[PDB]
């Protein structure tokens, strides 16, 4: 609700409740780089979902290909690798944000090479924070599904149960 | 500024009056290319050399479906298929009137370019007047208007036959009735 | 906008500032690192290197060295954690050789600064010229830092094989 | 407007068109793209200013209007009976009668001969856009003469678009209904 | 005989190549493919060096697909 980037047509400064109308710079940082966080990870968990749904070619097949279930079937010793691998990762994104110029979700340091930004990098930043928001949407409805239905998404599509 | 014959479509620039059979009626515009060696005079030349085809056409097929074959010559009333009977028994007729027209197309496609680079010769001009019904003026655009009057009717007549006789397999009069 | 520009507005460097040489990732990634970490001794940066480089060095030695064993051995492991000791003892002879050859200082960051003030009119290389700043461009900052190379190749190394027993036998 | 009084006007509907009372609640008269590009796909002319999307609309009314009338007209009369004085056109319906002609080789026909005459004046459509003083409709089509008179054209002209617009409508019913007046479902 | 059709020769119609490649720039590619149109106009070495790389692997994938997929009868 700023001259932030991620406006765009059908609902330019969207902030209907007013969460920013209020908050400071930093709550504002904080917001942005909440919503760059789960949009990320958004998009990689509905593209695992679609892939592991036709495609688990790891662990010798089986981990059946619905999720929620194949959550419950890696060896666990597997999750806690991902579990460190994630947490060294966001340790090092902690570390980036104490580096001079930081911006809210930048973790490559654009801010180095890009002053003065244009129109397609504040266009290209707001394509990736739509494609992040429909992927969170996306996901949420997956999750909600499954557990509602117990099918997975072309599982329920291709049956019909629409 | 409007076409004579398309009164709801402006008049096409290169078709101005001269050409005889002109009223205007080129709502495409093709009278205007001007690239792959095609203008107004090739056109011109090809429409002409159409009518005369057409018109000879025309007239064998009626002639030959009405009076008859020649003595020696194959029956059966349908222009189409008697084509393949005469080639069955008589192919170097078929190949030397071929040859022949390849020569003499070769002939006015030369005639046709050098005409058109150096204008001297009217599209479709061939000077082949051997009776001279065509020889005085004010009667030459008269010859030229019927002309080309009948070559399109003919054109049109011509791919008609040619169309029912390769569909229906019978004459054009026993279409007809 | 543009993300390749040259090093530090220097454009007769042979070097550029890519999104990969100047990047915030990095940066802190680099100096999360040992060899760069800040409040570390030459020691302590030794210490971590060689406890990290003998962990992933018994790896290979004790898997594919000549006296594998598909099930778990301990004369396969006794060999890997041998050999990757013996491997951390080359490296650290390397390490000592190289540091005696190549510096001549004590004590580094001041040297440059003496002999850019009060002159160097000596036979130079060591008054003057000097190349890096750091801890570890000493004599003696080079030498510690092999002995913690050294004693955490060897610890780390007997952790690597305690671990791997451990995986094998309770797994 | 005149109609819907709610909405002020879409932006183009002042009045210079005939039939216009001011009914577009989508404001569909004001899209930008120039649909004569949807015949000509580029600009190809230099002197191809442009067709406003309001006057590609009254033409296709008007076009549309022409067609439903005469399709109300034949539908109705194959309903009463009328056959052509030829063979193989014995009864068969307006529902079933498309098909059996489509199968008989004369429907292709049809297509051609209205694609043809539909070819030469979408190049007066595209002279229009080309900027010809050619009005949408306008084929200059006036054989028996009762077209003088301006004020004779003018009433003329709003009666075939209403009569277009009615016979439009008409005709979805009739072949949504499959005729009830004068046969059954 | 589709692909024919895409290159902007001596009407309003196709494309223009030079302006294809002056719009493919890039935040890590400056200026892009701008100048290469001139490059290949006036260079029979460039077009040579791209058909000759171009002509050799596709001579490969033809030995490829030959034996791969024998095309004649009996061979
Ligand atoms: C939130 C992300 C996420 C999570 C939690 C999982 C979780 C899981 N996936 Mg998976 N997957 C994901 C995204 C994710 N996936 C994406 C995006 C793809 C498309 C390439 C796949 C493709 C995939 C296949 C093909 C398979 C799994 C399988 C599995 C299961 C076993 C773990 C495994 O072998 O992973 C394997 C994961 C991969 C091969 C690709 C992971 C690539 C990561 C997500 C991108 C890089 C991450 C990086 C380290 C951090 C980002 C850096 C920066 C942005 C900060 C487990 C339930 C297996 C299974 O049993 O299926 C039922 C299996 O066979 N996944
Ligand atoms: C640094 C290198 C490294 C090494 C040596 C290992 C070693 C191992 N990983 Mg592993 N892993 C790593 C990095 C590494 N990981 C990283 C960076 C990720 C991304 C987060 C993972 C994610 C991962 C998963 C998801 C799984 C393993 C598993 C395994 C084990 C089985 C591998 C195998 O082929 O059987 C010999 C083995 C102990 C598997 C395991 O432990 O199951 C038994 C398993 O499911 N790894
Ligand atoms: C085999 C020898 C031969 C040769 C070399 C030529 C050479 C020529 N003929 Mg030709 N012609 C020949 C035999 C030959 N003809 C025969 C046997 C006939 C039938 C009696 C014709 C009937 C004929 C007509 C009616 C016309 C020509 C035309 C031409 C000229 C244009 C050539 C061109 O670009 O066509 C390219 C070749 C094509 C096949 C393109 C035509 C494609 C159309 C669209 C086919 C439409 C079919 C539909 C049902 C050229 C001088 C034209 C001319 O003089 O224009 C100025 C012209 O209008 N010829
Ligand atoms: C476009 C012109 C054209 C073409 C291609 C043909 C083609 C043909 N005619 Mg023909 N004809 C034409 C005009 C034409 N005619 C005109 C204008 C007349 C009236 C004077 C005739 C009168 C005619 C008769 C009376 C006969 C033919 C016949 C034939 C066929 C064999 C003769 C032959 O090879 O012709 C080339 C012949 C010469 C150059 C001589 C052949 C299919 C014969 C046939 O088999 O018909 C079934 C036949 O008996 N034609
Ligand atoms: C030049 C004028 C002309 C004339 C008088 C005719 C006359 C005729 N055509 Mg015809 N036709 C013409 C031009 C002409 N055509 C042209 C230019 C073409 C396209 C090349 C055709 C293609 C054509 C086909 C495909 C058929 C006819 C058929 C017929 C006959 C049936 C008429 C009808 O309404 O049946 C309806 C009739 C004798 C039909 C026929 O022979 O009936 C048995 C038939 O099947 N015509
Ligand atoms: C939208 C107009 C339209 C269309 C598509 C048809 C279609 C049809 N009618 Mg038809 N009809 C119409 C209007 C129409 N009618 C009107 C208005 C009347 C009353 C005058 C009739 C009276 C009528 C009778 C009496 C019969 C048909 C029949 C038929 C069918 C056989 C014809 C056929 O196979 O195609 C042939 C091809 C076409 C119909 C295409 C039309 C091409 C025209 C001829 C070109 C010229 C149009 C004209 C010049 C427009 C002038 C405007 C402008 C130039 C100034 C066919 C389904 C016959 C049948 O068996 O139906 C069950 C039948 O017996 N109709
Ligand atoms: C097959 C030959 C042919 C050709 C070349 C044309 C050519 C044309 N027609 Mg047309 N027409 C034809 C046959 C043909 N007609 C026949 C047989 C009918 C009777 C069904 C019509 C009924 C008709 C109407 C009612 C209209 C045209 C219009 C047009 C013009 C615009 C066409 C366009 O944008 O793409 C057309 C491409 C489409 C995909 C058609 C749209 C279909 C809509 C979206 C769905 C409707 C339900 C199906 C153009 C001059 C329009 C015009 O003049 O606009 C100013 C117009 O309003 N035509
Ligand atoms: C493969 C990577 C790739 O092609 O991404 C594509 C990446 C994007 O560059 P640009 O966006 O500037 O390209 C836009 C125009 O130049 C189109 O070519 O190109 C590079 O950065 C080259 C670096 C190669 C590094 C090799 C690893
Ligand atoms: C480069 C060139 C010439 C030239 C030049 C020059 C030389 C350089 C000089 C100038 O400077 C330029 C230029 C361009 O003019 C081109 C040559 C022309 C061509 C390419 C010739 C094409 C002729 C084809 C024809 C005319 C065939 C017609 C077929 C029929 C079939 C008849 C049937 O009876 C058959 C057989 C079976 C029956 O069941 C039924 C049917 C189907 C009706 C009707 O007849
Ligand atoms: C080309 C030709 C015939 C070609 C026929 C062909 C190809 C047919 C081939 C086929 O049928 C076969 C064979 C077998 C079938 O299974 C296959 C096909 C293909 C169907 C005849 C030319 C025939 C050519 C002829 C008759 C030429 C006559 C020339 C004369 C009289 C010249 C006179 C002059 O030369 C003088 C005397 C003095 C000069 O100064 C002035 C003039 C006037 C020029
Ligand atoms: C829906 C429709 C029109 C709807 C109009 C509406 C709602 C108008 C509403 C208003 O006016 C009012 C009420 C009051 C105004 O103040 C406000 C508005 C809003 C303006 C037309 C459908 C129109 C639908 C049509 C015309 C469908 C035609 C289908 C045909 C002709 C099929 C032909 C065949 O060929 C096939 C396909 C197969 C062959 O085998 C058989 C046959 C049958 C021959």
């Amino acid at each position: 609700l700023d001259g932030m980037i991620g406006s765009s047509a059908p609902f330019k400064n969207f902030d209907p409740l007013g969460f920013a109308a209020k908050a400071d710079q930093k709550t504002l940082n904080k917001y942005r780089e909440s919503e760059l966080k789960h949009g990320r990870v958004a998009m990689l968990a509905v593209l695992g979902w679609i892939v592991q749904e036709f495609w688990h070619p790891l662990y010798d097949g089986k981990l059946s290909s619905n999720p929620l279930k194949a959550l419950t079937e890696v060896p666990l010793i597997g999750w806690a690798q991902i579990f460190v691998a994630i947490n060294v990762i966001e340790y090092l994104q902690n570390k980036i944000k104490e580096l001079p110029g930081y911006r809210p979700g930048d973790y490559l340091g654009t801010w180095e090479w890009v002053e003065q930004s244009d129109e397609g990098w504040d266009s290209y930043q707001t394509k990736e924070l739509n494609n992040g928001r429909l992927a969170m949407v996306a996901i949420a409805g997956l999750i909600v599904q499954d557990l509602i239905t117990g099918q997975a998404a072309l599982e329920q599509i291709t049956a019909g149960n629409t | 500024e409007r076409s004579k014959s398309l009164p709801f479509l402006m008049k096409p620039k290169n078709l101005d009056g001269s050409m005889a059979g002109d009223v205007g009626f080129d709502p495409l515009g093709l009278s205007e290319i001007n690239d792959v060696g095609v203008d107004l005079y090739w056109l011109r030349e090809a429409e002409l050399k159409h009518c005369r085809l057409g018109m000879m056409a025309a007239a064998g097929i009626l002639f030959v479906e009405i009076l008859g074959p020649a003595p020696g010559f194959p029956a059966g009333k349908s222009q189409m298929d008697v084509f393949w009977k005469v080639y069955a028994e008589k192919p170097s007729l078929i190949g030397a009137s071929l040859a022949a027209i390849a020569i003499l197309e070769v002939i006015s496609g030369v005639a046709t370019t050098q005409g058109r680079q150096n204008g001297d010769r009217a599209p479709g001009d061939y000077n082949f007047d051997p009776l001279g019904f065509g020889k005085d003026p004010a009667k030459f655009k008269d010859l030229q208007l019927k002309e080309v009057k009948n070559g399109r009717l003919a054109m049109i007549a011509a791919a008609g036959m040619i169309l029912q006789g390769v569909s229906t397999h019978q004459g054009a009069l026993e279409n007809l009735s | 906008v543009s993300f390749i520009k040259p090093y530090r507005q220097d454009p007769f460097v042979g070097h550029l500032a890519t999104p990969i040489t100047t990047s915030a990732f990095t940066r802190a990634y680099l100096k999360v690192l040992p060899a760069y970490r800040p409040g570390l001794t030459p020691l302590s940066r030794g210490a971590e290197i060689g406890f990290t480089h003998g962990y992933f060095l018994i790896g290979p030695f004790y898997t594919y060295g000549p006296l594998r064993s598909v099930e778990f051995s301990l004369t396969s492991l006794a060999a890997g954690l041998l050999a990757a000791i013996t491997l951390l003892l080359i490296l650290t002879v390397g390490l000592s050789i190289y540091g005696q050859v190549t510096y001549d200082v004590y004590d580094n960051a001041l040297i440059v600064k003496l002999v850019r003030q009060m002159v160097g009119s000596e036979r130079t290389q060591d008054l003057p010229q000097i190349k890096g700043t750091s801890e570890l461009d000493t004599v003696l900052g080079w030498q510690k830092f092999s002995e913690g190379f050294f004693s955490g190749g060897l610890i780390g190394s007997i952790v690597a094989a305690v671990g791997i027993a451990l995986y094998s036998t309770y797994l | 407007s005149k109609a819907v009084p709610f909405l002020e006007a879409p932006k183009a509907l002042d009045g210079s068109l005939p039939a216009d009372v001011g009914f577009d609640p989508l404001g569909l008269s004001d899209i930008g793209f120039d649909f004569t590009y949807l015949m000509v796909p580029t600009k190809w002319d230099e002197s191809r200013t442009g067709l406003s999307a309001l006057k590609w609309f009254r033409e296709a009314e008007i076009k549309h209007g022409r067609f439903a009338m005469l399709a109300v007209l034949g539908w109705v009369a194959v309903d009463m009976g009328l056959r052509l004085p030829v063979a193989k056109y014995a009864g068969y319906n307006a529902v079933q009668a498309h098909d059996v002609f489509v199968k008989s080789g004369d429907m292709t026909v049809g297509l051609l001969a209205i694609g043809f005459l539909e070819v030469v004046m979408g190049a007066a459509i595209y002279e229009m856009s080309k900027g010809s003083d050619r009005a949408a409709g306008e084929f200059s089509f006036d054989p028996l003469g009762l077209g003088k008179d301006p004020s004779k054209y003018a009433r003329y002209q709003v009666s075939e678009i209403k009569n277009g617009r009615l016979a439009m409508l008409a005709f979805g019913g009739i072949a949504t209904q499959a005729v009830l007046t004068n046969s059954g479902f | 005989i589709v692909a024919g059709h895409m290159y902007k020769t001596n009407w309003f119609l196709g494309h223009s190549i030079k302006t294809i490649l002056e719009a493919h720039k890039g935040p890590f590619t400056g200026e892009g493919h701008k100048g290469l149109y001139e490059v290949l106009t006036t260079s029979w070495h460039a077009q040579l060096a791209i058909n000759l790389a171009l002509f050799g692997s596709l001579s490969i994938i033809v030995a490829h697909h030959m034996y791969a997929m024998p095309p004649y009868p009996y061979i």
